[PDB]
């Protein structure tokens, strides 16, 4: 579901898949389509992982790098 | 002492499972409480009551 | 749920529970023909309620130790 507008190499780059990516875990963690903290952080190392061994990832990573999320009760930047 | 004793264990079973420990509270000043009139039940259930807290707070210690 | 680190706090973990416990008691019963309300039903359902709540408790405020160590180290970073 992710590799629906974070492969074509040309979508990441955008400036709105930071928001996108965001906005995924955020409503998953709250609407409970993430249970698990302990998941969610599968969740960001693997979509990481995906999206910097991938043409067009660099910007995308520095973008999501400010973006807040809420993980163990702790919020932070990812 | 056999019936009185066992089926003071059942109702009070029944009382922990179907109130949560605030409609407890409450039906305890309203005389709703399923079984009020029961003093073997209700002495059980205020036992068990004792041993979810000792609990409760032996674990909070041992964490 | 519990284990796996759906509910963050104790109260969510209890609501769960007793909520699960009353829809449970019913349906498995109206699955089984026998009367929800039946009293040998409520005997072998109802039965031990206090050690499987104190099996729960325990191994939810396991879960609870161990969230909250990773939320203070997330949290002395920031």
């Amino acid at each position: 579901e992710l590799n629906g507008v974070l492969q074509d190499p040309d979508m990441l780059r955008r400036p709105d898949s930071a928001d996108f990516f965001e906005k995924y875990i955020d409503n998953g963690l709250v609407t409970g389509a993430i249970p698990s903290d302990a998941q969610a952080t599968q969740l960001i190392s693997q979509a990481f992982s995906d999206a910097s061994s991938r043409a067009g990832g660099a910007d995308f990573l520095m973008r999501v790098g400010d973006k807040k999320v809420t993980l163990n009760g702790a919020t932070t930047t990812y | 002492e056999q019936r009185a004793r066992d089926l003071a264990d059942e109702r009070s079973n029944e009382i922990i499972r179907k109130l949560t420990p605030e409609q407890r509270r409450e039906a305890l000043n309203n005389g709703t409480l399923l079984y009020q009139d029961d003093p073997y039940a209700m002495e059980a259930l205020r036992v068990k009551t004792g041993r979810n807290a000792a609990y409760l707070v032996d674990d909070d210690v041992m964490q | 749920k519990i284990k796996e680190g759906v509910f963050r706090t104790r109260e969510e973990m209890e609501e769960y529970r007793h909520s699960r416990l009353q829809e449970g008691a019913k349906v498995y019963a109206e699955q089984f023909g026998i009367d929800p309300e039946d009293v040998d039903y409520q005997r072998g359902f109802n039965g031990d309620i206090t050690e499987r709540n104190i099996s729960l408790y325990g191994a939810h405020d396991n879960f609870l130790s161990q969230q909250a160590q990773k939320g203070a180290i997330m949290n002395s970073r920031v």
